[PDB]
RNA sequence: UGGAGAGUUUGAUCCUGGCUCAGGGUGAACGCUGGCGGCGUGCCUAAGACAUGCAAGUCGUGCGGGCCGCGGGGUUUUACUCCGUGGUCAGCGGCGGACGGGUGAGUAACGCGUGGGUGACCUACCCGGAAGAGGGGGACAACCCGGGGAAACUCGGGCUAAUCCCCCAUGUGGACCCGCCCCUUGGGGUGUGUCCAAAGGGCUUUGCCCGCUUCCGGAUGGGCCCGCGUCCCAUCAGCUAGUUGGUGGGGUAAUGGCCCACCAAGGCGACGACGGGUAGCCGGUCUGAGAGGAUGGCCGGCCACAGGGGCACUGAGACACGGGCCCCACUCCUACGGGAGGCAGCAGUUAGGAAUCUUCCGCAAUGGGCGCAAGCCUGACGGAGCGACGCCGCUUGGAGGAAGAAGCCCUUCGGGGUGUAAACUCCUGAACCCGGGACGAAACCCCCGACGAGGGGACUGACGGUACCGGGGUAAUAGCGCCGGCCAACUCCGUGCCAGCAGCCGCGGUAAUACGGAGGGCGCGAGCGUUACCCGGAUUCACUGGGCGUAAAGGGCGUGUAGGCGGCCUGGGGCGUCCCAUGUGAAAG
């Protein structure tokens, strides 16, 4: 995936677990089991009250973080929200909630983000029949999203649509655990995710 | 369409040639205010019909000579040295705004 | 004397003709006197070619002379076509 | 649908007020670092100088020749001489060289922008329409002969063709003078008089094609004029005598002091003349909530320039980048007399500079010139090259993996951190290998058909064996800035007003979260910083959106000129203002 590097860490820093590695982010070892205090060597020095700034500067990483996605990115996909119509902040989620590496993620494909990006970028995906190494590529309403015909023997794809079965998806998504298809339905709602970030102080964090 | 202009006639001392005050009003391009302006043109007068203080039309025209290149169409209303005056004054109070002395 | 050609608007590799009239003497892609319908050579879509006979008609009527080109493609459309 | 503020003057406070930071942007440059690809972009300085190659030609269907062939005739044979055909060379003649390409030096201007005017005009080639091309004559190159020069070349003598020059004719028509009429600044018509046309060539020859002439018109391109708009200094206030106007003339396609003779005495200026500084203008671009500020690279339009200055010739068009003449500076050749040159075309060199690229591939595509065509020419252009210079996409892995290795590291010595990070397990599989392999190209052309409409056929790819598709296949670059406050991030040690940091506040004179290193941390990541510069924040020139008692700011007072401003009622006009319609507002953005 991207940052490539102790990803753990991250929730550490945010205090919030960002759930993206897949297993251990259950199992008793997630740090944020026995060690929920940020990383470093003043890691459970009495913490400071944070100043106005540096709260949105956590939210927006702690947002940001959750894709795996470069600040470029994250503030293209956010310019390109404000300018468009409707609230910025639901936008924004519903954009990056758009990529085809995250889709991968929400049809079970993969079980993190950095699997799903890796899975699109080597060629194991396909978006309505074709094949599309693209993480930022944009799905829309109406796309099926499947494992690339080539792929669906893969001993990782297995044990992962396996996982899949009676197993409920995002309801603006929705899959054939059987064909390795998917849908994007819709673009979700706010109230549709479930994301530990109040993104009102991440729209801030762009007015500054 | 020939650009048809009305102004008063402030100099006659010229061979078939009459110079005509033409004033025009505008809204100031930043401060609002409607301000005057005003420009003198040398118009074309084959037949030295027109005297001071004559408010004329003049009319776009094909070039006379260097400077001129409007002619005098009709005749709006005559006599009114009211507005040679301004003119005039406006004109001799030029000998105080300067480096010498003067009794403007 | 005045032209119905074609003028470059594509990008690199990516060739996209605009089917104009101009006069003879004009950069290829400068100003022009009219467009009069646009062509895609490597028909990247299903619409890569439009004319608009009426007019490339009206100024054939008055002289401009097309180029090779520019007249197989008015013809392709049916500039010229009188049955 | 659009607007965030912060630090810093005091012991403390409020205010005033400047400085400074957070944001965005750039034809960038510099430092450390640096993997792939697409698309853009790259002398911003000395408009300094330029080696070399290339950057405009093309027509044998306009003409006659020279040189080198091949072949056929006249003849009993030779000499001699007639014809046909191929190649080649220039010449005459024509169309193009006034476009395309470059640069912004100059210019503060009708240069540009915008809206209009031309009864004051032009427009090669293209399109439509009308009429026509009968006869005669001439010369100069080529070539041949001779002369002067080192060369560049130049002088003379002789011959010759034409779509070259001239004469006579026809006069559709058109031009000019005078008159009349309609229009009304030189528009249109008409009458007499005068004046003016032409070119020939080719065959799928006794017609058809290419072309010629005069005229009316179309289309396109352009000249000239006018209103309005277009930077700084008033420590620049007066300027002007071709100056301002008139008459006549010259000139031009055309108006005009455009130019000239003569006459008048004018014209311009504080609504900023004249003078000085700077500057190509615009569509747009950047920024800004907006108003506005800044700007004009790339692309598109206009202008201007082609070593500096002047000038005109030829042309439909030039006062002509790769045409001509002269003066000047310079380089070069020189037999010193005298000559040859001008990359602000592409590429490249050299100089200057902090700094800006390949002496590349192709004319396959689009466009241009010339040709009936074949086709030739196109450093326009289409492409590839170099540079993180900009934008976008992408990689350096994915999942599992200890209450947690080693080292480093801090330690209240018990532990704490780096760290699931690593090792390691498994999975995928950038690179790279093999195979296939493009779109961009269908026209011109030729056949059928009328050299038309329409139908049919063939040739043609620089990029490139590249994109893309399929098979195989290795875990496989990371960096830079920062962590006193503003401003996200703290500890040890070294140092001791030193060495040094420092954008502004300020740090350092022995326990320094501010220097240097280290561990750790924050931020961003193929980049990150730095310097410079523009807009913002800065209502810090305030039109929106500020002020002047004591903060900077009321003129020492008055009189009064221009100018600005102006009470109540009615009426006309309708300039300002408002409304409707309509035209314009290129494309790109
Ligand atoms: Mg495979
Ligand atoms: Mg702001
Ligand atoms: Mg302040
Ligand atoms: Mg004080
Ligand atoms: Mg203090
Ligand atoms: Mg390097
Ligand atoms: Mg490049
Ligand atoms: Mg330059
Ligand atoms: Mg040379
Ligand atoms: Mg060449
Ligand atoms: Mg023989
Ligand atoms: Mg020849
Ligand atoms: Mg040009
Ligand atoms: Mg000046
Ligand atoms: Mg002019
Ligand atoms: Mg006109
Ligand atoms: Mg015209
Ligand atoms: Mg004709
Ligand atoms: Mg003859
Ligand atoms: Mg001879
Ligand atoms: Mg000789
Ligand atoms: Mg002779
Ligand atoms: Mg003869
Ligand atoms: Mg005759
Ligand atoms: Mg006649
Ligand atoms: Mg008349
Ligand atoms: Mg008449
Ligand atoms: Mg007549
Ligand atoms: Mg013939
Ligand atoms: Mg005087
Ligand atoms: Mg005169
Ligand atoms: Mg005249
Ligand atoms: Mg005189
Ligand atoms: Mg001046
Ligand atoms: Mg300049
Ligand atoms: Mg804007
Ligand atoms: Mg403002
Ligand atoms: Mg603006
Ligand atoms: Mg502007
Ligand atoms: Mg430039
Ligand atoms: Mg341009
Ligand atoms: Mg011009
Ligand atoms: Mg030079
Ligand atoms: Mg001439
Ligand atoms: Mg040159
Ligand atoms: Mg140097
Ligand atoms: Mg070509
Ligand atoms: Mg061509
Ligand atoms: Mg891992
Ligand atoms: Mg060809
Ligand atoms: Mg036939
Ligand atoms: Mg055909
Ligand atoms: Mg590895
Ligand atoms: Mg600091
Ligand atoms: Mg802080
Ligand atoms: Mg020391
Ligand atoms: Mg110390
Ligand atoms: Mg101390
Ligand atoms: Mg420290
Ligand atoms: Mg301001
Ligand atoms: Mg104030
Ligand atoms: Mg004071
Ligand atoms: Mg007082
Ligand atoms: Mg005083
Ligand atoms: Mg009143
Ligand atoms: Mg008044
Ligand atoms: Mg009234
Ligand atoms: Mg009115
Ligand atoms: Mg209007
Ligand atoms: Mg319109
Ligand atoms: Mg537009
Ligand atoms: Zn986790």
């Amino acid at each position: 995936g991207r940052y490539i590097g102790p990803v753990c860490r991250l929730c550490r820093r945010e205090g919030v677990k960002l759930y993206l590695k897949g297993e251990r982010c259950y199992s008793p070892k997630c740090a944020m089991e026995r060690r929920p205090y940020p990383p470093g060597q003043h890691g459970q020095k009495r913490a400071r009250r944070p100043s106005d700034y540096a709260v949105r500067l956590r939210e927006k990483q702690k947002l940001r973080r959750i894709y795996g996605i470069s600040e470029r990115q994250f503030r293209n996909l956010f310019e390109e929200a404000s300018k468009k119509k409707g609230v910025t902040g639901s936008v924004f989620l519903g954009l990056l909630e758009s990529r085809l590496d995250n889709v991968v993620y929400r049809l079970g494909f993969a079980v993190s983000r950095r699997q799903a990006r890796q899975l699109v970028r080597h060629g194991h995906i396909t978006v309505n029949g074709r094949r599309v190494d693209l993480p930022s590529y944009r799905v829309r309403p109406g796309d099926e999203i499947a494992v690339a015909e080539k792929s669906r023997n893969l001993e990782l794809i297995r044990q992962n649509l396996e996982a899949m079965k009676g197993r409920k998806v995002g309801p603006w998504l929705s899959l054939d655990v059987e064909g390795m298809k998917g849908k994007f339905l819709r673009l979700p709602d706010r109230e549709d995710l479930a994301l530990p970030v109040n993104e009102q102080l991440v729209i801030e964090f762009y007015s500054r | 369409p020939k650009k048809v202009l009305t102004g008063v006639v402030v100099s006659d001392k010229m061979q078939k040639t009459v110079t005509v005050l033409v004033e025009r009003q505008f809204p100031h391009p930043l401060y609002g205010k409607v301000i005057k302006r005003s420009k003198k043109y040398l118009a074309h007068d084959p037949e030295e019909k027109y005297k001071l203080g004559d408010v004329v039309e003049i009319i776009e025209s094909r070039p006379i000579s260097k400077r001129k290149r409007f002619r005098v169409l009709r005749l709006v209303e005559s006599g009114r040295m009211d507005l040679v005056e301004k003119y005039l004054i406006r004109r001799q109070n030029y000998q105080s705004l300067s480096k010498r002395g003067g009794k403007a | 004397m005045v032209k119905i050609r074609l003028a470059r608007f594509g990008s690199k590799h990516n060739p996209h003709y605009r089917i104009v009239v101009t006069d003879a003497r004009r950069k290829r892609d400068g100003k022009y006197i009219e467009k009069i319908g646009y062509y895609d050579p490597r028909k990247t879509t299903p619409d890569w070619l439009k004319v608009d006979v009426e007019r490339a008609r009206y100024w054939l009527s008055v002289g401009a002379q097309p180029t090779d080109t520019a007249r197989r493609l008015l013809r392709q459309a049916g500039v010229f076509r009188q049955e």
